[PDB]
């Protein structure tokens, strides 16, 4: 097999968020599960999310994901045997602009 | 270093170089930080007085030396036989000699384990197949030793006499052991040499003490170390009862030594005399003092 075929690599799976937004609810609103119109699949917000409008474009939206791990080492080995995900912290930050 | 060359003589008879010319090649070095090792731990004694404590004298202890190795090979296998043959050149019952040889000449410890040994790091030591052990050996006679002086001395005369040369280049007093044969009356020196430990320093300089007659086949070994009894007959005999009250009570001063006289009388077939003066030092190395 040839290296392109292994590599079968698909460019239109990238997708570039061109165009972005953040919309914040109260917490007694009803969670969305999911953004999908049962009806006809467009996009549906459900009611008590209200967007933030604008925010800065050259710092953009950072989604950090920080881990915290365990090594878990073996008498009878000398690397760790095993790693331990204990916990998996999520954060976005930007920079709205309207008030 | 090139001018220290620190060996162990293990109880089975191994010989190990731990540091200096040739560290290494039977697989065991000499970590560093080793404790009480170069001077003998002696505590002072301090009764009140009228400026606070004065001072009552001294008294040596007995040495704990905690020191660590490293038993290294390139192959487990052959680690583990190395650490194995450590372990085995040393006991708690039976003593294994520690050389120090300097340029001050070879001085000897004489250890044993004080407790069992700490070996290994915290995992399976055949992975890195290169451990440490930690040893904590004890020395019941603190000093460092050098092999004893002997002198013999053979007559076929009843009656005779001779000098032994005698002298203490260390540090510390030396207790004198004698082997006198039998048949016949010896007179054996117990000089003080200065010695005030019973008031009689110079009224003792020349102090002979005059052993019990012997009878045939009572070979005697007269030790004045306190360790061991002063009169041992060879053949069981309490040779010491009839000796009233008299007795060996000093030893070899340092910096202190003559020509001590031996004689010896009523002796049929002659006699011989064999003298053995300890050489005890403080250090593992010192320059020579007088």
């Amino acid at each position: 097999t040839d290296f392109y075929t292994i590599k079968d690599a698909q460019a239109d799976l990238a997708i570039a968020p061109l165009n972005l937004t953040v919309l914040l609810a109260p917490y007694s609103t009803t969670p969305a599960t999911t953004l999908e119109s049962p009806t006809d699949g467009s996009l549906a917000i459900p009611p008590g999310y209200k967007s933030v409008g604008h925010f800065e474009k050259q710092a953009g939206l950072t989604l950090g994901n920080e881990f915290d791990s365990k090594d878990i080492e073996a008498y009878g080995e000398p690397e760790p045997i095993r790693t331990i995900i204990n916990k998996r912290t999520t954060t976005f930050d930007f920079a709205m602009y309207q008030n | 270093t090139d001018f220290l060359k620190i060996e162990l003589i293990g109880r089975d008879g191994s010989h190990w170089v731990l540091s200096g010319p040739g560290m290494g090649q039977q697989g065991v070095t000499l970590n560093p930080n080793l404790q009480q090792f170069y001077d003998a731990p002696v505590k002072t004694l301090y009764v009140p007085g009228p400026f606070g404590e004065e001072y009552a004298g001294k008294r040596v202890q007995r040495r704990e030396i905690v020191f660590s190795v490293q038993a290294y090979d390139e192959d487990p296998d052959t680690w583990s036989t190395v650490d194995s043959l450590w372990r085995w050149a040393w006991d708690y019952d039976e003593e294994s000699e520690l050389r120090v040889s300097t340029s001050d000449g070879t001085r000897f410890l004489k250890v044993r384990l004080m407790e069992e040994p700490k070996p290994y790091y915290e995992k399976d030591p055949h992975i890195t197949a290169d451990n440490p052990i930690v040893m904590t050996v004890t020395a019941t006679f603190p000093y460092w030793q050098d092999e004893p002086e002997e002198l013999i001395w053979t007559t076929l005369s009843t009656e005779d006499m001779t000098r032994f040369p005698v002298r203490n280049d260390g540090d510390v007093p030396v207790w004198l052991k004698w082997t006198l044969t039998a048949p016949g009356l010896w007179i054996l020196p117990d000089f003080s040499w200065g010695n005030d430990m019973y008031s009689r320093g110079r009224e003792d300089l020349g102090r002979t003490v005059a052993m019990p007659e012997l009878v045939a086949g009572e070979h005697v070994s007269v030790d004045s170390d306190p360790r061991v009894q002063t009169l041992i007959a060879v053949n069981g005999m309490p040779t010491q009862n009839r000796w009233k009250g008299n007795d060996l009570l000093y030893p070899l001063m340092p910096g202190k030594g003559a020509e001590i006289p031996v004689q010896l009388k009523n002796a049929p077939e002659g006699g011989a005399c064999k003298l053995t003066r300890p050489r005890w030092y403080s250090r593992p190395w010192s320059r020579p003092g007088v």
